[PDB]
């Protein structure tokens, strides 16, 4: 009868770790906003996952700048075609 | 989300509206699917929800525990909020939240009736409680901070009874009436 | 325990490109190739690999931008992030954030439409 | 779903978030009703050692986040756990020969069974058309009161093995039960539990008041569990000297607080002397006209209605007069309101004093 | 993200996000007026560099306008800079010229800035609390209409244009302009270092003068006159309460010392100056006289002195403490005034039985109901379930011709009752 109680506590601990991770991610998003990084929730999450994978910040910055220029050209074309 | 928002207001924090023991209920982050003005409205509603959550937390903190029959009831009053007046205060707070709970249930029914309703309708409907709750929360926080004990808390409630909010005045009158009922019970026993 | 299918950095980069451009993966193939070329290029080591040094540099840069309040907020957020310990590579994330910071005071140099000529 | 995906992307696969299982509310209500009866459901599983429902991980409800819905359901599961565990604690049924808690405890458990029956009636009265939030709020006060009473009685829902709370003291019996009820009534005098606690105290005292009645009128010690302050030593009851009076019936004097009900302490000594005197008179001169009168002895019982109390006092006076010549409501209805009028007018200790000592003083 | 993106495309475009939402619009000259104007500008001036303009939907602009008017801060189009609502420069609509849209939005933004200044009110004192309460009631009334407009927008069944919305809000916009001017004069014009008594007196005098102005304005100000009357009634409620407390209990309970009369604590009732010095008017500046009470202020002072004497004279227990009409059962000066104003203007065991029936329907026949338990369970479940226990219309619009002058209405509804109590 005892065993059933343990799974609830383990699930609660995992949920607490996940909530702490969520709080940390929100803090990171706030920091990015203060830094005027221009990342959205999806973009910020992608950036966080990529950074966790070890990407060189100089290469990442150059790639981001080039991608931003291409995205701006594509957005201008999309706004001109609408 | 409206049901989720009410659940957060009902004490079920979620991923958007996180409850923090220190910060209370808060919007977790800026989401890409909302206009920043909608984020501001959400933050105001989360402020109201945070105040409600803090009230519920206080109610649990001073009413939620069974009274330990520690032989000396007088010492319970020092560290922990204690006393029959403290129980009456918690009961009054719960009674004042009862109309708020009823209004929340009515909001839930309306949202079930119309899935197209927006947060502005809730902000309209809940504004009366958005004005009521902050003042009662301030009064309760003052009572807690000053460690008002026994019937001396009643004097503070009277001081708080002089508030300008008519609904807050009526609520404090109800709470004071309950506390005076307890006081009168003790006085009856003595007399 | 099947660690969520964290798609390989190429797939993650493709998804990021699609998100940034607001186009489907099929529409960003040239951009994906450009990204692969950039990622395969040797990048110099970051100037600072110390979390606290990076936070101090960020604060100094914000002060240089006359954002002293933002510098204090950055230092506080950095302290909180370091204490949380959720991120494994704090120095790398700090370097990325520093590289992505934008000065609100410098009027955006509107990218001449001519830059699109090299995009093709 | 988007936000949870974003959180998983940020968490880099490490937070294996339980898959949100979307369930229809018209089902969640059924699970809630089962919890109100302590029944495990598809989303809530009963942890047998805790007698507690455990929420299935990844429960998703339409229109709410699965985490917030899980939180609400966790609170509801805690309420259901309290209900089921309290029922199990009160479910100790039969005063079998192994029952060591005594008749006062058995009567208390009978009152608790009545209370749980009323709770079950309320749960069955709950219409299945109510909202989950509406139901939660409606039963919130009742669940809080149940949890408070379970902790007060030491029958708290927490599994005895997992709660590192120190050894739960045995539920008090006899005089210990009366003192416990008086202390809890004082501590809970402001709670919604105060009238129920008064009813339960009356019901648990009923066997003890019967024992007191038999001791006072016939000198019969009916304490099967040693809860009464008086012990009968049959060895000295056969003596025909001072030793018969001193040792045949002995009031347990050393732990008077533990052997005499706290509310009867002011009359416990007089009751003991009266019962000893009655037993002595029965032993030495059973045919004495004072000792041999077939006059019915007035009933000693706790009364909580002011009208019932005045009627009992008048009947007691008439009974006393008739017996001297021969020698020569509380909590029992529903709509009735006078039954508690004294309980609202008078404090539980003063009410108990007036109700118990008047017949006691008359008989003494 | 694909399912989410499909919803995001179908749940209203991310244009509110800094990501440029391109939306399809009709290229008809009447429908593409923005694009045609851009083309003409491009054709006309070889020096014209095209600024980056954000295309916003007219419905989207309307919604953001309503949210601004609903008092939302941090709008995307209308930015609040130094407490001034400012329109983002890079916004354009398909059907408006940038300059025309900018002008209309500037008018709306000016009204929003007024609201924003009014929206920031904290209520630290009784008079300020009353002003806040009245403001909240006004904002509630405005938010009701705003919510109805938003609902109609959400239904999307009918073409709602910015002009239609502006016209719908025109009466409310006029009321808002009048309220803004009155509030600025009554509060914003009050120097911050003024004593709370002085601030209150200035506000009260401003209210009286505004009341006179709107009463002289006639029928066209009826909504404004009603608003001002409600504001006056609310602001006098605390003052009338303080007056009532002084008259009834003989004790001036004034925590903020906002009343024109201050009690000198140094003068005991047995002091020779008790009749003269115990209650002092805050007369240091002649400006401390309450204009609405000024016609009756002298009688009020005499009555207060008399009541303070009677309560301060050790009167034998005078039987004229009749157990009859309690001062708590006495209509308050705010309550008596409101009742008299409405009347002159013709203006605007059972639970135990329920528990027994519930038990009979849900309890088994043989289980005796425990009345203490029955009551407890009734309160916790049935009385918990059945807790569906969920105004002086001073609108002159009805009988404005028959409505007395604000001063005449005051003299006839409030002053006579006060004089009667004073005489008694």
């Amino acid at each position: 009868m005892a065993s059933s109680s343990g799974a609830g506590a383990a699930a609660a601990a995992a949920a607490a770790n996940l909530n702490a991770v969520r709080e940390t991610m929100d803090v990171l998003l706030e920091i990015s906003r203060i830094l005027n990084t221009g990342l959205d929730m999806e973009t910020l999450s992608i950036c966080v996952r990529l950074c966790e994978q070890g990407i060189n910040p100089e290469a990442l910055s150059s790639v981001i700048k080039e991608l931003r220029k291409a995205t701006e050209a594509l957005k201008a074309a999309e706004n001109m075609t609408s | 989300m409206i049901h989720e928002l009410l659940l957060a207001l009902s004490g079920y924090p979620g991923s958007i509206f996180t409850w923090n023991k220190r910060s209370g209920l808060q919007v977790s982050q800026d989401f890409p699917f909302l206009h920043p003005s909608e984020t501001s409205v959400l933050n105001r509603l989360c402020r109201l929800g945070t105040d409600y959550i803090r009230f519920t937390e206080f109610i649990e903190q001073y009413t939620g525990h069974v009274q330990q029959q520690d032989h000396h009831p007088s010492q319970q009053g020092q560290g922990g909020l204690h006393g029959i007046y403290l129980r009456a205060f918690c009961t009054g707070l719960d009674s004042v939240l009862q109309p708020y709970r009823q209004a929340l249930l009515d909001l839930e029914q309306e949202f079930l009736g119309d899935p197209h309703l927006s947060i502005s309708h809730v902000n309209y409907f809940l504004d009366q409680f958005q004005l009521l709750f902050p003042s009662v929360m301030v009064v309760v926080e003052q009572i807690k901070s000053q460690k008002i004990h026994g019937c001396q808390i009643l004097e503070t409630v009277y001081k708080h009874s002089c508030g300008g909010l008519p609904p807050v005045r009526s609520a404090l009158e109800k709470i004071l009436a309950v506390c005076h009922g307890v006081m009168y019970k003790q006085l009856s026993a003595w007399m | 325990m099947a660690t969520p299918d964290q798609k390989s950095p190429n797939v993650l980069l493709q998804n990021l490109c699609c998100r940034i451009l607001g186009r489907s993966e099929a529409d960003v193939a040239q951009q994906f190739q450009y990204a692969v070329r950039v990622i395969g290029s040797n990048f110099a080591p970051t100037v600072e690999r110390d979390e606290f040094l990076v936070a101090e540099k960020i604060k100094k840069e914000l002060i240089r931008q006359r954002r002293e309040a933002d510098a204090a907020l950055f230092s506080e957020l950095h302290r909180k992030l370091h204490s949380q310990g959720v991120l494994k590579n704090k120095w790398s994330i700090l370097y990325l954030l520093l590289s992505l910071s934008e000065d609100p005071r410098r009027q955006p140099s509107k990218v001449s439409s001519y830059a699109t000529l090299f995009a093709q | 779903r988007l936000h949870q995906g974003e959180l998983q992307l940020l968490a880099g696969g490490v937070l294996q978030a339980p898959q949100p299982v979307l369930v229809k509310e018209c089902e969640l209500v059924k699970d809630v009703l089962n919890v109100l009866i302590g029944v495990v459901s598809a989303t809530f599983s009963l942890c047998q050692p805790a007698q507690a429902f455990v929420v299935k991980r990844g429960v998703h409800v339409s229109g709410a986040s699965p985490e917030s819905i899980s939180s609400l359901l966790s609170e509801v599961a805690e309420y259901g756990t309290c209900y089921t565990r309290l029922s199990h604690f009160s479910l100790q049924p039969v005063l079998d020969s192994l029952y060591s808690k005594g008749l006062v405890f058995q009567a208390f458990t009978s009152g608790l069974r009545r209370y749980l029956q009323y709770y079950r009636a309320c749960v069955l009265s709950t219409p299945p058309t109510l909202s989950l939030l509406t139901i939660g709020f409606l039963f919130k006060k009742l669940g809080r009161q149940l949890r408070y009473l379970a902790e007060l009685c030491g029958v708290g829902a927490v599994l005895p093995g997992t709660c590192g709370g120190g050894p739960r003291a045995a539920f008090p019996t006899g005089v210990k039960l009366l003192s416990y009820l008086y202390q809890e009534a004082l501590h809970n005098c402001s709670n919604e539990h105060y009238p129920v606690l008064l009813s339960l105290l009356k019901t648990s005292c009923e066997p003890y008041t019967r024992f007191i009645h038999d001791w006072v009128y016939s000198g019969v010690f009916r304490d099967a569990y040693g809860e009464f302050m008086i012990q009968v030593n049959h060895e000295y009851l056969s003596f025909r000297d001072k030793l018969y009076w001193t040792h045949g019936y002995v009031l347990i004097s050393k732990e008077v607080e533990d052997c005499v009900p706290v509310f009867l302490k002011h009359i416990a000594h007089d009751i003991y002397v009266c019962g000893k005197t009655i037993n002595l008179l029965k032993l030495c001169c059973p045919r004495h006209y004072l000792c041999w009168s077939d006059v019915p002895v007035p009933r000693i019982s706790v009364i909580f209605s002011l009208e019932e109390l005045k009627e009992i006092e008048k009947d007691c006076a008439v009974y006393v007069g008739r017996m001297e010549r021969v020698a020569r409501p509380q909590v029992q209805s529903a709509a009735d309101e006078t039954a508690v009028q004294l309980s609202e007018l008078l404090t539980l200790p003063v009410l108990m004093k007036r109700s118990i000592t008047a017949p006691l003083a008359a008989h003494i | 993200p694909d399912d989410r993106s499909w919803l995001e495309h179908h749940v209203v475009h991310q244009y509110w996000t800094a990501r440029p939402s391109q939306f399809p619009h009709s290229l008809h000259l009447h429908s593409n007026l923005a694009a045609v104007w851009d083309q003409h500008l491009y054709s006309s001036d070889p020096l014209y560099v095209p600024d980056d303009r954000v295309l916003v939907t007219e419905t989207q602009v309307i919604r953001e306008t309503l949210w601004l008017l609903s008092g939302v801060k941090k709008l995307f189009i209308f930015q609040l800079i130094d407490g001034k609502v400012t329109v983002r420069n890079n916004i354009i609509v398909t059907h408006l010229t940038h300059s025309c849209l900018r002008s209309v939005l500037e008018q709306i933004a000016a009204y929003g800035q007024v609201v924003f200044r009014l929206q920031e009110t904290e209520a630290p004192f009784r008079t300020y609390q009353a002003f806040m309460w009245a403001l909240y009631k006004y904002f509630i009334s405005f938010k009701e209409e705003l919510a109805e407009i938003e609902k109609c927008i959400i239904n999307n069944d009918t073409t709602i244009t910015l002009a239609i919305v502006v016209d719908k809000l025109a009466p409310r916009l006029s009321q808002l302009k009048v309220l803004h001017k009155v509030f600025s004069t009554g509060v914003a014009e009050v120097p911050p270092d003024t004593r709370n008594v002085v601030r209150a007196s200035h506000l009260l005098n401003t209210l009286y003068k505004a009341i006179l102005e709107y009463d002289n304005v006639g029928e066209a100000s009826e909504q404004t006159v009603s608003l001002l009357f409600s504001l006056w009634v609310e602001t006098v409620r605390p003052y009338l309460q303080t007056v009532d407390e002084w008259i009834v209990h003989g004790h001036l309970w004034d925590g903020a010392r906002e009343f024109i009369i201050q009690r000198n604590k140094n003068v005991p009732v047995n002091h020779r100056d008790f009749w003269y010095a115990t209650y002092t008017l805050y007369s240091v500046r002649q400006h401390t006289m309450v204009s609405f009470l000024k016609p009756v202020l002298k009688q009020i002072i005499m009555a207060g002195k008399s009541m303070q004497l009677l309560k301060n004279l050790q009167c034998a227990e005078s039987t004229t403490c009749q157990a009859g009409a309690r001062d708590a059962e006495r209509k308050s000066l705010y309550t008596l005034f409101l009742e008299s104003v409405q009347s002159r203007l013709r203006t605007p065991k059972e639970n135990l039985m329920k528990m027994q029936s519930i038990a009979e329907s849900h309890l088994e026949l043989d289980d005796v109901h425990d009345p203490l338990l029955a009551i407890n369970f009734a309160r916790m479940y049935l009385e918990q379930s059945d807790f569906h226990e969920k105004d002086v219309c001073v609108d002159r619009s009805s009988e404005s011709v028959t409505c007395q002058t604000f001063e005449l209405t005051l003299r006839s509804c409030l002053y006579p009752h006060i004089d009667k109590q004073y005489l008694d």
